[PDB]
């Protein structure tokens, strides 16, 4: 049962050419509705005359306008209904841009992705395709390495789904996701390739970010550095503390000076233990 | 007045005292101040001015009820504790904070904190990778025969080498930070 | 409520006889209806228009204005429904709107604002119902 | 009685009278001056009495609306019980065979969240548990819930009394006719029951019953309330790009611009964007859908195209429509912009094909031909085109019609060198009828520029030099033009070398040559005929002389961004543009005190007198744009009082009739001939009553244009640049610098602010602050600022001329 209805309809071999209440000209393959083609204003089905090359319709007047089926489309069609994928991609050459993408959906709706993936002119239609089709190294062609984050984190999702964490880790950068590429990337326990994509998160307040991709095997990477960076000087001086190679004293004191400009008299900091906090002499291991 | 002369005496507004508070840069009064201001904001901007005397158990107090547990477990392995920076992994579990439960588990020698956490999110690629490395591969199995397996992928970073990591070296922590206080 | 007022006005530059459903718009219904129900409640021939942040919804009859206002909203039919209901009851009680009219029968009009919206909420009314409660 | 507020005396006559009328129009009379706010209370007893018990539905109902607008404040003939005189005997109006007075009865009863009244309320369900109408059934669904809300969350309100105490919203569903009065917090089985309901509707029910729970599986099951819901639902099941073809949406939306050619413009727009996604690069902007009405096949019939051709106007449909027309063609349809903007642009432009798009006035025809050729100075492909359409917008030859044709396509000749050689022939023909500047500016540089191409130009020139019309400008052009572009390649009498004496004579000099040129004395004050004479170093060839400058284009010339180009088409630029898209003695002391972001003035009121000041109240007063947040309410001001009194203050508020000075502050006390005095807490200005708006600089530029503002005074303190002292000062005189009209470099670079504000004085506010902070070794005056000011007639100028100098105040008692 097809979803446009038919006011008047023609047969064209098995395939029905049928005008819709809406105005459409649709044609009935499979059972499937396609329409070849939209009618501006209300026409009927006179007949087909091969002499013309031409469907002739006639509006409320007794006269001729022409309508030329639009046989390339049809035919493309009429195969991907009959399951004959690669007969309809024959036709290819001869569907222009956005009908390529669209005979492609039809081929798709009835099945086989990848042969659609061919046929598809537009990128975006192969990039679907290919997550659909879940080879992961066509929908990476397909968002190219630089740049097109959005079909890079379609895919890096997609990635992580099948656990190719492989795949994913490469999406991730490419989409750059700091937060996200942060997560899959700190998991290492030797820090490989988590410092790039978490620089910025060191001096952008994005601290958090920053510090679980610096400590991660016993090192203090840039730990200490992105505390320095962001103002947030007392926790420098902590982790020094910490690990304990006495770093200590240069950082508690670049921070009670800090306290000093930043309002404090009272716990002022520009002593070794008078002035609340506490320079290395004061700490300890 | 920015050492408190004229600020000591007259305090009674709890926004007065709050000021009080940070112009001496002790913050013991600014948090009382800050709970009669009936306001969050005022705990973790006096908490960062605590921070910056040096001492992160009035930190984390504050830093606590304002809910900026994920802060915390990011200071905690910095400030050296270990305790403290577990109460903050549950606590921003529940909150699915990726930037705050996450943190704790590298910052301690062993990984089974986010492993867990991961777990609970659903990211179970992400909990079998933390876990494997430091050779909890028993954990990191778990989470792929719950879910989706294929753990044998080698990613950008390692999947397996060793995460082992020394936590905090220091006995005393640094929300026993010391201090005198003038 | 989701309807505050109910209400006729005269674009006099004043509401010439409305209805609180609950106190809460007692002089606050005069100054708006007043101001906007002048301007044609600020619209341009259109059924909605929202002025100062609160939705008139309104039909000319003469120098007056037949109002409904509602500064929240459930659905698109309900607040017209309302209004056209208030529309077959209004000329039963004065002849069309006009303010003398409209002033003599403050009783008459009110009651109908009270049972075809009750506590903001659109009930329906009709001119033989109207009848049972002045009789 | 429309509002009398004075008649309540009359009132209580009218309200017994024995006779019925009488009494029904007098407690009409009360309602009436209540709801628009007028006294009340002195009638109560009166009111109340005739009334009570009644079946008569009339008076009874009548009482029953005066109940529900001021029950509380009323009390001489009721005062404070559980059983009022608004219900005791309307227990008797609840349980009435009449349904009318019962239902009227219940309704306004159910209706209060009075606590007097909870317990009559309550068992008031009854009046309404039968159902002798649909209005009954929902009177009673209404009333439950009410019940509910009047603090009986809990056991008093949600079983049932005989049939409904939170249940008449359970059995509405099931019921005949339907309304849910359940919306929230009430029982869980109506809420299912509603579900069920929504297959067994009834329609204003359905609406009822919808805003509660929405979302169904199906495509409806009937009605306009179930309608309404689902086309939200079929937003949800696709978002994506727009709705693109507006679902059921579309009815509502026509009203929505009834004022009348707006929903066309905006209809045509959908219906552009509908066709295709294109590119979307500059004005090629439709989105929706990429193939949905597809563009251009060349087997469909009748196609596309013709629906597209709309969009091309002229005005073909009216100016709103043809607006947003010219842009629909532009976005479905081009390269960028360019191509399409080419065809409109010839269509538009002005020809001696069509007289209905050729006009005598030449400044739109000139911006026609400067819209057509900005086109190829875009994209290449335009070029070629371009070219011989302005030939023929040439060939119309009125003298003006020659000449706005020959000044654009000279700039083309600058962009594109040696590319519109062909042109020249075409350009010198109309030039000998001629009665304006303008052709002879034009064609002359295009004869001049071209001399290679062609070799007529003594005979061309010749008739035109010795002809009149208007001639200042021409001279400009001409001096830069006449010799170029090879040295000796013409000949008619006159080769390229008379050509540059001729040059050399109509920039400034003098020689016989081309029958002597029309003027030799230049254009404005500054261009003379100097420097060109000083050039042809090489006699009019390309080298380094006239004919470098002629065949090369002055800066960047590149786009639509309008270098050589203006940026569309010429008729859409002029609504664009328009478009602004603006955004008893008594003493005080006092100080402001700021505690928790509450801002009061502090007052003290003493009395150092020993003298009685009893009968002392304290009052702040609204003078304007100035009000009172809460006036300083003790009772204070006795013998020898010293009291501290809060009064906290606005800024913003609407005029009083009293006066409009500094801060009024009132005190009053015993003395009945000056009861009431007036004195004064610290400084409060005029300015506080200006109001603050702001302006972009399309908004400055029109208001520039739109008034004066030479007015100008120097002010001190302007030392420093905009955001400093000027800026703080001039906020207080709700006044905000915003966009500049500065134009800085290395001797330049005044900072300039333009102001707005739109002032409750009748009049707008603006300025533009030149702070003259050295840039250049001959300052103004070095440091310091002059602000040139305006308001709308200049009486607010004057407070932005002084208020931008200073102001502080402080006091520490």
């Amino acid at each position: 049962e097809i979803q446009e209805i038919v006011k008047t309809g023609l047969w064209v071999g098995d395939c029905f050419i049928y005008t819709s209440s809406v105005n459409r000209l649709n044609y009935y393959v499979g059972g499937e509705i396609v329409t070849i083609a939209h009618l501006d204003r209300t026409m009927y089905l006179l007949g087909y005359i091969p002499k013309d090359n031409r469907l002739y319709l006639g509006d409320k007047e007794l006269n001729i306008v022409s309508y030329s089926l639009l046989v390339s489309v049809l035919e493309y069609q009429t195969a991907v209904m009959r399951r004959d994928f690669s007969m309809a991609d024959k036709v290819l050459p001869t569907i222009p841009k956005e009908q390529r993408t669209r005979v492609a959906h039809f081929l798709e709706k009835q099945g086989f992705k990848q042969q659609a993936l061919t046929v598809s002119t537009d990128p975006e239609h192969r990039f679907e395709l290919a997550l659909q089709l879940g080879e992961l190294k066509i929908a990476y062609q397909l968002a190219v390495e630089a740049e097109s984050e959005q079909k890079w984190k379609q895919l890096a999702e997609l990635a992580i789904s099948k656990c190719q964490f492989s795949l994913a880790q490469e999406c991730l950068h490419h989409a750059q996701d700091y937060g996200g590429l942060l997560l899959l990337a700190t998991a290492s326990g030797n820090a490989s390739m988590v410092n790039k994509l978490a620089e910025g998160a060191e001096r952008d307040g994005k601290n958090n970010v920053a510090f679980m991709s610096y400590f991660l095997q016993g090192k203090l990477d840039a730990c200490l550095e992105l505390l320095i960076r962001t103002g947030r000087l007392p926790e420098a001086a902590f982790l020094a503390r910490t690990y304990l190679p006495s770093q200590v004293s240069r950082v508690v004191k670049l921070w009670r000076e800090n306290l000093s400009k930043v309002n404090q008299k009272a716990a002022e900091s520009l002593a070794d233990p008078t002035e609340y906090e506490n320079l290395f002499p004061g700490l300890k291991e | 007045k920015g050492y408190p002369e004229v600020a000591l005496h007259f305090v009674k507004d709890e926004k007065t005292r709050f000021s009080l508070a940070l112009e001496c840069g002790n913050i013991e009064i600014a948090l009382e101040a800050a709970k009669a201001l009936d306001d969050k904001n005022c705990w973790e901007k006096l908490g960062e001015v605590a921070l910056l005397q040096g001492n992160h158990q009035i930190v984390e107090m504050c830093y606590q009820r304002t809910k900026n547990f994920d802060k915390l477990s990011f200071l905690y392995l910095i400030t050296g504790n270990l305790e403290k920076l577990r109460k903050m992994m549950k606590i921003a579990e529940i909150r699915k904070d990726m930037s705050g439960h996450y943190q704790n588990a590298l910052y301690l020698g062993d990984v089974s904190e986010r492993v867990r956490i991961l777990k609970n999110c659903g990211q179970k690629s992400l909990a079998y990778l933390s876990a494997a490395t430091h050779g909890l591969d028993e954990e990191a199995e778990s989470l792929k025969e719950t879910f989706d397996p294929e753990k044998e992928t080698i990613p950008d970073i390692d999947p397996n080498a060793k995460l082992l990591q020394p936590p905090a070296p220091i006995m005393p922590l640094d929300t026993n930070w010391p201090l005198l206080t003038v | 409520m989701v309807l505050l007022a109910a209400a006729v006005c005269t674009k006099a530059g004043k509401a010439i006889v409305s209805r609180q459903f609950v106190e809460m718009t007692r002089t606050r219904i005069e100054g708006l209806l007043a101001a906007f129900p002048k301007l044609m409640n600020t619209g341009k021939q259109h059924t909605f228009v929202e002025t100062e942040s609160v939705r008139y919804v309104y039909q000319p009859m003469e120098k007056l204005y037949m109002v409904l206002i509602t500064t929240k909203n459930s659905n698109i039919l309900e607040d017209l429904e309302t209004l056209r209901l208030f529309s077959r009851v209004i000329p039963e009680y004065c002849r069309a709107l006009e303010e003398n009219e409209i002033s003599e029968h403050c009783f008459d009009l009110i009651f109908a604002f009270d049972e075809i919206v009750a506590l903001g909420y659109r009930e329906n009314v009709n001119l033989a119902q109207i009848r049972t409660f002045t009789e | 009685m429309d509002s009398e507020p004075p008649s309540e005396i009359s009132l209580k006559n009218d309200l017994e009278k024995g006779d019925v009328k009488s009494k029904t129009e007098a407690l009409k009379k009360v309602i009436i001056m209540i709801l628009n706010g007028e006294k009340l209370p002195g009638l109560l007893m009166t009111i109340i009495r005739f009334v009570l018990p009644l079946q008569d539905h009339t008076i009874k109902k009548l009482l029953l609306v005066f109940w529900e607008i001021v029950p509380k404040t009323t009390p001489d003939g009721r005062l404070l019980h559980e059983m009022i005189l608004v219900c005791d005997a309307y227990r008797k109006d609840l349980q009435h065979p009449n349904e009318f007075i019962r239902g009227s009865t219940l309704r306004f009863l159910c209706k209060l969240k009075e606590a007097e009244l909870l317990e009559p309320l309550m068992p008031a369900i009854r009046a309404c548990l039968e159902h002798r109408h649909s209005y009954v059934r929902r009177n009673a669904v209404l009333a439950i819930y009410t019940i509910y809300r009047n603090f009986e969350h809990l056991i008093p309100d949600a079983p049932e009394l005989i049939h409904d105490f939170l249940v008449n919203e359970k059995d509405a569903s099931c019921k005949r006719n339907a309304f849910m009065m359940l919306i929230h917090a009430d029982q869980d089985r109506a809420l299912d029951y509603l579900s069920t309901c929504i297959d067994q509707v009834q329609t204003f029910g359905d609406i009822l019953q919808l805003v509660i729970v929405e979302l169904i599986y199906k495509v409806c099951h009937a009605n306009p309330s179930e309608r309404a819901r689902f086309i939200r639902c079929i937003y949800n099941l696709l978002q994506s790009s727009s709705p693109a073809v507006k679902y059921e949406a579309a009815g509502t939306l026509v009203t929505l611009s009834s004022a009348p050619t707006a929903i066309k413009a905006a209809a045509q727009c959908y219906i552009d964007l509908i066709i295709k996604e294109s590119d979307n690069n500059v004005k090629l902007i439709v989105l929706d859908r990429l193939v949905e009405l597809k563009e251009h096949p060349a087997h469909e019939r009748v196609l596309q195209d013709l629906v597209m051709d709309i969009l091309r106007v002229l005005s073909t449909p009216d100016l709103e429509v043809r607006k947003k027309t010219l842009q629909l063609a532009l976005d479905l349809v081009s390269s960028r912009n360019v191509e399409e903007l080419v065809i409109v642009l010839k269509k538009e432009v002005i020809k001696t094909n069509n007289v209905s798009e050729h006009e005598d006035t030449d400044k739109y025809r000139q911006l026609l031909v400067r819209t057509l050729h900005s086109c190829s100075v875009r994209f290449p492909d335009m070029a070629a085109n371009v070219i011989p359409v302005l030939m023929e917008f040439l060939s119309d030859s009125n003298e003006a019609a020659a000449a706005d044709v020959l000044e654009f396509v000279r700039e083309a000749i600058q962009r594109f060198d040696n590319l519109r050689m062909l042109i020249v022939e075409k350009m010198l023909e109309v030039f000998h009828a001629i009665k304006s500047v303008k052709i002879y500016r034009g064609a002359l540089w295009i004869l001049g520029e071209y001399c290679s191409t062609k070799e007529d130009i003594q005979s061309v020139m010749t008739e035109v030099r010795r002809s009149l019309g208007e001639i200042p400008i021409v001279e400009s052009e001409i001096k830069k033009e006449a010799g170029e572009l090879k040295p000796e390649e013409e000949i008619t009498v006159g080769p390229v070398q008379k050509l540059v004496t001729e040059m050399g004579t109509y920039a400034t000099q003098s020689a016989l040559s081309s029958s002597r040129p029309t003027k030799k004395e230049e254009d404005r004050p500054p261009l003379r005929g100097f420097l060109l004479d000083g050039d042809f170093f090489v006699a009019a060839s390309l080298a380094t002389t006239l004919t470098k400058i002629a065949l090369r284009y002055v800066a960047l010339v590149q786009e639509k961004k309008k270098q050589n180009s203006f940026v569309a088409e010429a008729m859409l630029l002029m609504a664009t543009i328009l478009h602004l898209g603006k955004s008893d003695p008594v003493y005080a002391e006092a100080y402001v005190h700021v505690n928790q972001y509450d801002i009061v003035l502090d007052v003290l009121v003493v009395n150092q007198t020993s003298d009685t000041l009893q009968n002392c109240t304290l009052e702040l007063a609204t003078l304007g744009d100035l009000k009172l947040v809460e006036k300083p309410s003790p009772l204070t001001l006795a013998p020898h009082d010293f009291a501290n009194i809060k009064a906290n203050v606005k800024v913003a508020s609407t005029e009083n009739g009293i006066i409009f000075g500094n801060i009024v502050y009132d005190v009053s006390g015993a003395a009945s001939d000056r009861n009431c005095v007036v004195l004064s807490d610290i400084h409060i200005d005029i300015m506080d009553y200006i109001q603050p708006a702001t302006c972009t600089d399309a908004e400055f530029r029109q208001m520039w244009a739109e008034f004066e503002w030479e007015n100008k005074v120097t002010v001190n303190t302007n030392m420093t640049d905009l955001n400093d002292y000027l800026q703080h000062i001039l906020k207080s005189t709700n006044m905000k610098c915003l966009t500049p009209e500065k134009a800085l470099s290395g001797y330049c670079g005044f900072m300039a602010a333009n102001l707005y504000a739109r002032s409750i004085f009748g009049e707008d506010a603006l300025a533009n602050v030149s702070i003259e902070k050295p840039v250049h070794q001959g300052p103004d005056a070095a440091v310091t600022g002059h602000i040139r000011i305006r308001a709308k007639s200049q009486g607010m100028a004057l407070s932005l001329g002084d208020k931008i100098n200073l102001s502080q105040k402080k006091t520490s008692l």
